[PDB]
């Protein structure tokens, strides 16, 4: 079993560290991997910490930006993150191939999100999609929220207190443009149910703590 | 090294034969593993050396070997093998994870509901205009949603953001948003949404006027 | 006398020289049981040297005795453990180390009792000086004989090989010899010329041949664990750096 | 499923090698299976051979002062291959079953039925300046084109493909480690009880050893410092004997213990080679290429050292060190140095698969 931790935010061109909390296994029997996944793409390789033949392996993005060590009495194998472009934001993981006989990268993670902006903490908002009687054609509704300039990933955004909890879709955070997070939510309800109970956009922002819970209305 | 996953969606059922072929730029002998990924999740171990598969996992797996080019076999298909698969070797030091695979629930082509909305009134004060257009329940994805605002375009400036299937629905909703400024929102005289699945026979006519 | 006594510091120089290499191969030895034979022969013939070598300059410049027998004895046995590592590894390609090395610093402590009581400064003789001759010449013809029969040899086997190290170790094995046996012939010839003909001239030459002699075999007894250590380079480079720090197999399938 | 094949540099002769890695079961050795494709009528009408060497690039001397390379063949065979043998009347085995029926009629197998007690491929470690053919057991499959047994071996064609005889650690382990040692120091008190004991017979590479240092010092002296320390025993057979002990991994706290008291602390320890990499001449497992590999794995055989005529008998032990107070009188120049020896077998797990898979750039 590992456990890792250390993921937040840095500037570009910064520095973090992240480390493996191998538990149950051996540093010199089993080689450390440092996995990076970036959100919505492919794993990618970083480093691998033999500790057994003293070799530090590291991928040609990440070359000398990392600086992953062991440190075998505590059984962790601490990685250096330095440097870090913006490019650089990703979910990092943690794996344990076998020292001898690699036959792949068994024992995984839980996994350390290291997301590498200038930004701050910015609020969200709970600006109402417009809908519009004439605009749905069919019975389903347009009514919706729009949650825009988030700082974080996580953004909670509930709809009508927990009431309206099958039929609201809730788009993943895409990034905005400038840098921040975009995560929007839209939930269809009866073409006549535009005044006939209105559903209210109850988000709670993590970081900021910015719960507005506003109601949405039609245009 | 560049292994790449020729299929890089397979919408298929359960009990449907899903074969995902990773061919290497070259030679990486008989060091490949797979991994499946949960949405949001740490990556399984499921074959080693191209052929063996990992302990404690379905035999419904198996990886075939060739040159260069690696299957794997599911046939099976369970709920539990929904997921994103990456083929991965370890035949030299930067090793090369493959694209990825994501495996969803083969369902019946639906029409995108196109129910775009217009931008917000609160966010006209802020000083932006986003007019996101909201098609929703399409099981084919892959739906090339065009703004059109005022007969132009606007390419780049769209920010679409697609969720992941549905629970029991299985089919994918796509949100695109305008990203314009409050003085681009009177020059949009007239906004539209020109969603393009496959389910829609032609482009959509949902237009937002201002 | 000026010109000796300058030649003399001058070989003083070299032996402390020769010394601290000594030292630096005892050193390396610390960490092979021929080497660590060898190595224990070198920290002797090292003692040996820091008790004559400095006993040569006082010579030169001029109990004392008794020392100068006791390093000579000590180096004898140290140039007999060389000599005959040299021949065992020759006939090797043709616990019980420990308890080895234990009795050989034994049997050199035995064998440096003998010469004391008869060679000293006494502020009778006859027998002294021809006791000292005996063993003088015991000592020449056993290492002259075995250096010889070593470096004959290595050369055999070397040289049609090609070697180098054999080379180096007869050029050292002739210098050693050209150093101990004519030190031995000369000590045996000063305490065996007749008083007839010995005049000043002929003691003083006697004199200035066994100090020049004595450098050399001085040289000698650092220059046979150098001799030893030349072979190691490799391991010498790391003692020394130590010391200074204080077509192709493809695959196809069937 | 998969194979090795190596060819000459002209082309005409190639070799077929199913496993470059045979594993010696102590009684019994994987016999080296394989075929060798020849050309009939390109090769001059010249019959081919196929030669297992098994060199012994070591002996006695050290640091080439008598000594340079002293290859020893432990173990040759030579059989005809190009010619169907005298009546080979012997199986063929799956390896050369499917391969001979894919590449035709021009290739003609060859079977080496390894000797029992003979040594498993174990390279010492080569120092930094030293480079190329490295010391130890190296076993080689040399198949080459010779009219005759002496036929120079002409090097354009004379493929030779290097094999492991390698041993993985048995499936069933005995014993513990269990072995205690007393002094009456100086004659004073009861002698102290170093019962020291590890927690397993077999450890595997890089696995922790338990070192469970258990003392009763009852004399006047005190122990200033305790060293627990892990030895490669690397007994050179080509010598008669020449045994050279090696420490790998070294535990010494300075953890002391009063007199007329009791002590119990594990010294756990791992031996790896990032901290052994400086040791030259130290056994390593064998190398097919300049390939980093392990700490050399005990090596065991039939009735143990049956009939070990020549070879690399690596062991391992651990010594249970007891840096003691000089007895009587303490000029801080000597001290009293009672030590237990505790023997353990470092050796592989068994493998299912082909056993190496590391990343090779």
């Amino acid at each position: 079993q590992l456990v890792e931790s250390g993921g937040g935010l840095v500037q570009p061109g910064g520095s973090l560290r992240l480390s493996c909390a191998a538990s149950g296994f051996n540093v010199y029997s089993s080689s450390i991997h440092w996995v990076r996944q970036a959100p919505g793409k492919g794993l990618e390789w970083v480093a691998s910490i033999s500790s057994y033949y003293g070799y530090t392996y590291y991928a040609d993005s990440v070359k000398g930006r990392f600086t992953i060590s062991a440190d075998t009495s505590k059984n962790t194998a601490y990685l250096q993150m330095n440097s870090l472009r913006a490019e650089d934001t990703a979910v990092y993981y943690c794996a344990r191939s076998r020292q001898f006989w690699y036959s792949g990268l068994d024992y995984w993670g839980q996994g350390t999100l290291v997301t590498v902006s200038s930004a701050s903490t910015k609020g969200p908002s709970v600006f109402p999609l417009a809908p519009s009687s004439k605009s749905t054609s069919g019975g389903t509704a347009a009514l919706g929220c729009l949650v825009k300039d988030y700082f974080p990933e996580p953004v909670t955004v509930s709809w009508n207190s927990g009431a309206l909890t099958s039929g609201v879709h809730t788009f993943p955070a895409v990034l905005q443009s400038s840098g921040l997070y975009s995560l929007s939510s839209v939930v269809t309800v009866p073409s006549s149910s535009l005044g006939t109970q209105t559903y209210i956009c109850n988000v709670n922002h993590k970081p900021s703590n910015t719960k507005v819970d506003k109601k949405v209305e039609p245009k | 090294i560049q292994m790449t996953q020729s299929p890089s969606s397979l919408s298929a059922s359960v009990g449907d034969r899903v074969t995902i072929t990773c061919r290497a730029s070259q030679s990486v002998s008989s060091a490949v593993a797979w991994y499946q990924q949960k949405p949001g999740k740490a990556p399984k171990l499921l074959i080693y050396s191209a052929s063996s598969l990992y302990s404690g996992v379905p035999s419904r797996f198996s990886g075939s070997r060739s040159g260069t080019d690696f299957t794997l076999t599911i046939s099976s298909l369970n709920p539990e093998d929904f997921a994103t698969y990456y083929c991965q070797q370890y035949k030299y030091v930067p090793v090369t994870f493959g694209q990825g695979t994501k495996v969803e629930i083969k369902r019946t082509v639906a029409a995108p509901s196109v129910f775009i909305f217009p931008p917000s009134d609160s966010q006209l004060k802020s000083g932006t205009a986003s007019v996101v257009c909201l098609l929703n329940n399409f099981y084919p994805r892959e739906a090339k949603v065009q703004w059109k605002v005022d007969n132009a375009l606007q390419s780049g400036n769209s920010q679409e953001s697609v969720t992941e299937q549905d629970s029991k629905d299985s089919t994918y909703s796509l949100s695109s948003t305008l990203t314009l400024s409050k003085a681009d929102y009177e020059k949009h005289k007239v906004y539209a949404c020109e969603v393009t699945h496959q389910g829609l026979s032609s482009p959509v006519t949902k237009s937002f006027n201002r | 006398i000026y010109s000796k006594v300058l030649v003399t510091a001058v070989y003083l120089a070299l032996f402390v020289v020769g010394t601290v290499g000594n030292t630096v191969t005892a050193f390396t030895l610390a960490r092979s049981t021929v080497h660590y034979h060898l190595g224990s022969l070198a920290l002797s013939d090292l003692l040996t040297l820091l008790l004559a070598m400095p006993v040569e300059l006082y010579n030169f410049i001029w109990g004392c005795r008794g020392y100068y027998f006791l390093r000579d004895a000590c180096t004898y046995a140290t140039a007999l453990n060389v000599a005959s590592l040299s021949v065992e590894r020759y006939l090797a390609l043709c616990s019980r180390t420990k308890k080895f090395i234990s009795a050989i610093w034994l049997a050199s402590a035995l064998l440096a009792v003998p010469m004391l009581f008869t060679m000293g400064e006494q502020n009778h003789t006859a027998t002294v000086k021809v006791v000292i001759q005996v063993n003088t010449f015991m000592s020449f013809i056993f290492p002259m004989v075995v250096i010889s029969v070593l470096n004959t040899i290595i050369a055999n086997k070397l040289t049609v090989m090609v070697r180098h190290g054999v080379r180096v170790l007869r050029a050292v094995v002739i210098a050693f010899v050209v150093c101990w046996l004519p030190y031995h012939v000369r000590r045996l010839m000063f305490c065996y010329i007749s008083d007839e003909q010995w005049t000043p001239f002929l003691y003083d030459f006697y004199h200035y041949f066994y100090m020049v002699t004595n450098a050399l075999f001085y040289v000698s007894s650092t220059i046979n664990p150098i001799l030893y250590n030349l072979v190691s380079a490799n391991f010498r480079h790391i003692f020394l750096a130590t010391l200074a720090c204080l077509n192709h197999t493809l695959s196809s399938n069937a | 499923t998969r194979v090795f094949k190596k060819a000459s540099p002209n082309g005409k002769l190639t070799v077929y090698l199913g496993k470059r890695d045979f594993v010696d079961h102590i009684d019994l050795v994987d016999p080296v299976d394989g075929v060798v494709l020849v050309d009939p009528e390109y090769l001059k009408e010249r019959r081919v051979y196929v030669t297992l060497t098994c060199a012994f690039r070591y002996g006695r001397e050290d640091l080439d002062v008598l000594g340079l390379t002293f290859r020893k063949d432990l173990f040759v065979a030579n059989v005809q291959s190009f010619p169907p043998a005298p009546e080979d009347k012997k199986p063929l085995t799956r390896l050369q079953e499917r391969l001979i029926k894919k590449l035709g009629e021009h290739a003609y197998p060859f079977t080496f039925e390894i000797p029992p007690n003979l040594p498993c491929s174990v390279t010492l470690q080569p120092g930094p300046e030293d480079t190329g053919k490295a010391c130890g057991v190296d076993y080689e499959v040399k198949a080459f084109c010779a009219e005759n047994l002496e036929e120079k071996i002409h090097k354009r064609n004379s493929v030779r493909l290097v094999i492991r005889k390698v041993q993985y650690a048995p499936e069933r382990p005995g014993p513990q480690p269990t072995a205690e040692t007393t002094r009456q120091f100086l004659m004073s008190d009861k002698p102290l009880h170093l019962e020291a004991s590890l927690d397993k017979e077999i450890y595997y590479h890089g696995e922790p050893i338990s070192v469970n240092v258990h003392v009763t010092n009852n004399t006047n002296k005190t122990v200033k410092k305790i060293k627990i320390s892990v030895r490669q025993y690397a007994d050179i057979c080509l010598f008669n004997t020449a045994q050279y002990k090696c420490p790998v991994a070294m535990e010494e706290a300075d953890d002391t213990v009063a007199p007329s008291s009791t002590f119990c602390k594990v010294y756990t320890l791992t031996p790896f080679l990032a901290n052994n990499r400086e040791k030259r001449g130290l056994a390593l497992d064998g190398k097919l290429k300049h390939e980093d590999t392990n700490l050399a794995s005990s090596t065991l055989l039939r009735e143990g050292a049956n009939r070990e005529i020549l070879g690399i008998i690596v062991s391992y032990k651990v010594k249970v060190k007891l840096v003691v107070s000089r007895g009587g009188l303490l000029g801080d120049l000597a001290s009293s140095d009672v030590a237990v020896e505790l023997p353990f077998t470092l050796m592989h797990p068994k493998p299912k698969e082909e056993p190496p898979h590391r990343e090779v750039p």
